[PDB]
């Protein structure tokens, strides 16, 4: 079954170039597959700025162009503007009027300076101690790098537990915000020196600590 | 290329149902083109499910679908049906339509849809239940201190939390609600306020839930250690 | 027996305001041989010049200017390139389209009459001089029955000859012959003409496009059955093509060795290396091109630049295979055509262009000297079309009918079950034909 191969994300700075290709597992991709290539910023559907390998749309910017490099399909993004950071998606024609797209590649165009999460972690609410206690709640505010990794310790690493994390989302800032929660039952809760939740964004862990003792 | 699509407004669905997504083409000649059908799970990428054609309409299904999948056409409307039988949690996915511009091709991309969202979940329409977030008897530090409430396990996604019945704005930040393998959301509000007010001055999280028509208000207190 | 009822053949037997639409210095000579002739019988000639790949909008404004207009000549495919690109590319295809669909939208009601150069061969004795110039013929065809009051009818002449023009023109335009596709030459002048056809062994490695699929699929099973020794399999999906893998199983039990491979047949390169690729021990033998076009609609709305791009695998496949085996002996190189370039049926507008191509290019092989066969098919295997005539045939019974086609060694035979009584009266309801006459 063909599989369509794209970069899964890619970072290019104001003024760049940048190259994204769409591979196949079947074979070299040329332009008998009709290659497409769409545009999807947050929110939208998606814009299509290359049809037929090459071809533009009167709305495709000059600055995007489809090409064949060697065995893949390419766009190439020249002089990138903030406005591009979107997902890009290649679509190839096959067999029995069978389609496959690419799995997206997500294009971020840095807009502004790399900038750390700020992480805040509540205990269990003495309340919420009600039936099953649970619900430690890590908020993640403030970070240019609108992508981070969350890791749950109990001294050790329970992980397996109840761990459920937010997708990144834009604030008022232009920067991103986020949020984990670990479900435990409360004996769990009580059963540990401490809980730590571990925010690593661009290299660099943000952690905070709670201890079911004191305050 | 001034053809439009318009597709369907939102569908929510339990497992077992069906869904009858529509796609509306004006601004040009309809007959002589195969609208094609695409969908995306939340976050995730565009899959092909198939094209009906407008002129004879002939149908390409994907495989994955077959016998399950049912696309048609209404020249009479100008509009073409993408229906799906038998729903199960993972049919949840923005579905959109796809045809080629006012003098293209057949089985053609170049114009999509808005989009119709379709929701499919065990769902049972539930209120959410509040706690509070009391602030940390930490460090004076920079002069603030946290403080929110968790609005734990509520169904449809709409939920609404103001501080102190609108009048508290400054260093509010309430974060988009996470969906849980429950079907059901959480989410908490949080705000930073000056640790020299905690204790004379109240904050009451107000959090209304429409969809059950639940409206909470919760008082969050400093703790007694 | 069974077959003979549905093999048939094309023969050209003898029977006998103005526009004239011509690009800017191309056609000159035979645009002034035209006038002449045309004004001679009492009508005012005034020249429509026209942009290459013109825009239909701007076309329409201009025919709402000229007035009350009794007919239009087109130059547009006389004295025509074919700048070493895509055959089906021929700015004359794109702006016949465009000149037909902005007289429809300036409400002319007069017809038009497209003359082409050496399109067409009245028998083996000429040669097609550009085989692309076809497609003319085919969506002509095609354009006549989904809209009769502006389709005169299409004129062949040959190459570089005004002469031809100078004598007959005048009644071709204006004579109650019921005669649309005519071809003038010296020794008289000819109509196409549709009649019924009188009373081989795979080698080597035998290639198949669109072999992965429904139809190259029966030919590729047909191929074993008749005891082929290797069959290599073509497609853009090859071995990832669904049922692939139970495909060669079926026929590797049928004493046939065969290899399924990814190939865009569209790309010089990407066959090149399927080529080089079979073993010296099994040569190329043969090849079955047999690789769909799948464009639909009417020829309201269809453009060149629709066409040129869904036919390409059928016609750059053919245009590759043909360029890259004219210097290798193979037995069959079989191009598969269709009754849409044959008699042309409504909405086949988008299949016409690109069989009318591979019909060409097998009869201008033969003349070349080459062993070529393109079979024009009707309707095969899993209700608009069963009423009007045209009914389905069996995957073996077309199959068989092809085994004979070529070892009688034939270029262009038809294959069609025609229930003849129905399909007529569907095919001049609305405009009368003088094609089938000869039944």
């Amino acid at each position: 079954q063909t599989v369509v191969i794209q970069e899964p994300s890619l970072t290019v700075s104001p003024g760049g170039t940048v190259t994204l290709t769409c591979g196949s597992s079947t074979g070299a991709v040329t332009s008998g597959h009709y290659p497409y290539w769409f545009q999807q910023k947050p929110g939208q559907a998606p814009r299509t700025l290359i049809y037929d390998t090459s071809n533009k749309h009167s709305w495709t910017p000059a600055r995007f162009s489809g090409s064949l490099l060697g065995g893949k399909a390419a766009l190439t993004l020249s002089g990138a503007q903030p406005e591009d950071e979107a997902e890009y998606y290649c679509l190839l024609s096959y067999s029995g009027a069978l389609w496959v797209f690419g799995g997206g590649t997500k294009l971020t165009v840095l807009g502004q300076p790399k900038a750390a999460p700020s992480v805040t972690l509540f205990p269990p609410s003495s309340e919420e101690l009600q039936a099953n206690k649970a619900t430690l709640v890590c908020l993640i505010s403030d970070f240019y790098p609108g992508a981070v990794t969350v890791a749950w310790k109990a001294d050790s690493s329970p992980v397996k537990a109840g761990v459920e994390t937010t997708t990144p989302s834009k604030q008022s800032n232009n920067k991103y915000a986020a949020s984990s929660y670990l479900s435990l039952t409360p004996e769990q809760w009580k059963s540990r020196k401490s809980y730590s939740c571990q925010v690593t964004h661009e290299g660099s862990t943000v952690e905070k600590t709670v201890a079911p003792a004191e305050c | 290329a001034e053809v439009q699509l318009v597709q369907s407004g939102a569908e929510v669905k339990k497992p077992g149902s069906s869904v009858k997504v529509s796609c509306k083409a004006s601004g040009g000649t309809f007959s002589s083109y195969a609208i094609s059908w695409v969908r995306q799970a939340p976050g995730q990428g565009l899959e092909w499910m198939g094209w009906i054609s407008a002129y004879n309409g002939n149908t390409n299904y994907a495989q994955k679908l077959q016998g399950r999948v049912t696309m048609t056409t209404d020249t009479s409307t100008s509009t073409a049906y993408m229906e799906l039988r038998s729903l199960r949690s993972d049919d949840t996915a923005v579905y959109y339509c796809a045809r080629a511009p006012n003098y293209g091709d057949y089985v053609a991309f170049d114009i999509w849809g808005q989009g119709t969202t379709v929701t499919v979940s065990s769902a049972s329409t539930k209120g959410p239940s509040v706690f509070p977030l009391a602030p940390s008897s930490k460090s004076t530090s920079g002069g603030t201190a946290a403080l929110g409430c968790l609005v734990k396990d509520y169904f449809p996604e709409p939920v609404t939390v103001s501080w102190n019945s609108g009048a508290l704005t400054s260093g509010v930040h309430t974060f988009p609600a996470v969906l849980q393998s429950s079907g059901l959301y959480s989410l908490s509000s949080v705000v930073t306020v000056p640790s020299s007010s905690l204790g004379t001055q109240t904050y009451i999280c107000n959090v209304n839930h429409k969809p059950s028509n639940t409206k909470v208000d919760k008082k969050v207190e400093p703790k007694s250690c | 027996d069974e077959v003979s009822a549905l093999r048939y053949r094309i023969e050209w037997r003898p029977t006998g305001t103005w526009l004239v639409a011509k690009y800017a210095g191309t056609a000159d000579e035979t645009s002034t041989a035209a006038r002449e002739a045309l004004e001679s019988a009492g009508a005012r000639v005034r020249e429509l010049v026209v942009d290459a790949r013109c825009g239909r909008d701007e076309l329409a404004e201009r025919l709402r200017s000229v007035g009350e207009v009794a007919g239009v000549l087109s130059l547009l495919a006389v004295d025509e390139a074919e700048p070493e690109e895509a055959p089906l590319a021929l700015a004359s295809l794109a702006d016949t389209l465009s000149l037909v669909q902005a007289m429809v939208s300036a409400e002319l009601g007069c017809p038009l009459w497209t003359v082409t150069e050496s399109a067409v061969a009245t028998g083996p004795f000429e040669r097609v001089r550009n085989a692309a110039h076809g497609a003319l013929w085919g969506v002509g065809r095609v354009i006549a029955l989904e809209n009769p009051a502006v389709w005169g009818g299409l004129v062949d002449v040959p190459a570089g000859s005004v002469a031809e023009l100078a004598r007959h023109l005048a009644a071709v335009v204006s004579g109650g012959a019921g005669e649309d596709q005519l071809a003038l030459r010296a020794d008289g002048v000819y109509g196409r003409r549709w009649v019924r056809a009188a009373a081989w062994k795979p080698t080597g490695t035998v290639l198949v496009t669109g072999g992965t699929g429904g139809v190259g699929g029966q030919i590729a099973r047909w191929l074993a059955r008749r005891g082929a020794p290797h069959l290599l399999l073509v497609s853009r999906s090859g071995p990832d093509a669904d049922g692939a893998g139970e495909l060669v199983a079926e026929l590797e039990a049928l004493g046939a060795r065969t290899t399924v491979a990814a190939c865009d047949v569209t790309d010089r390169e990407s066959v090149r290396e399927l080529l080089g690729g079979i073993g010296d021990d099994v040569p190329l033998s043969a090849v079955f091109h047999a690789a769909a076009t799948l464009d639909d609609g009417t020829v309201d709305t269809l453009t060149g630049e629709r066409i040129e791009r869904a036919s390409r695998a059928k016609v750059l496949g053919a245009r590759n295979l043909h360029e890259l085996t004219r210097e290798l002996d193979l037995t069959a190189f079989v191009l598969f055509s269709s009754f849409a370039s044959a008699f042309g049926a409504p909405g086949l507008g988008g299949y016409a262009p690109g069989n009318a191509y591979l019909d060409g290019l097998a009869q201008q092989r033969r003349s070349d000297g080459l062993p070529a066969t393109a079979v024009a098919w009707g309707t095969w295997a899993g209700d608009r079309f069963r009423r009007h005539g045209v009914i389905e045939m069996p995957p073996e019974t077309a199959c068989r009918a092809l085994q004979n086609a070529l070892d009688r060694a034939e270029v262009c035979p038809i294959v069609i079950d025609v229930r003849w009584d129905r399909f007529l009266l569907a095919y001049t309801a609305q405009r009368p034909t003088r094609l089938f006459d000869e039944i």
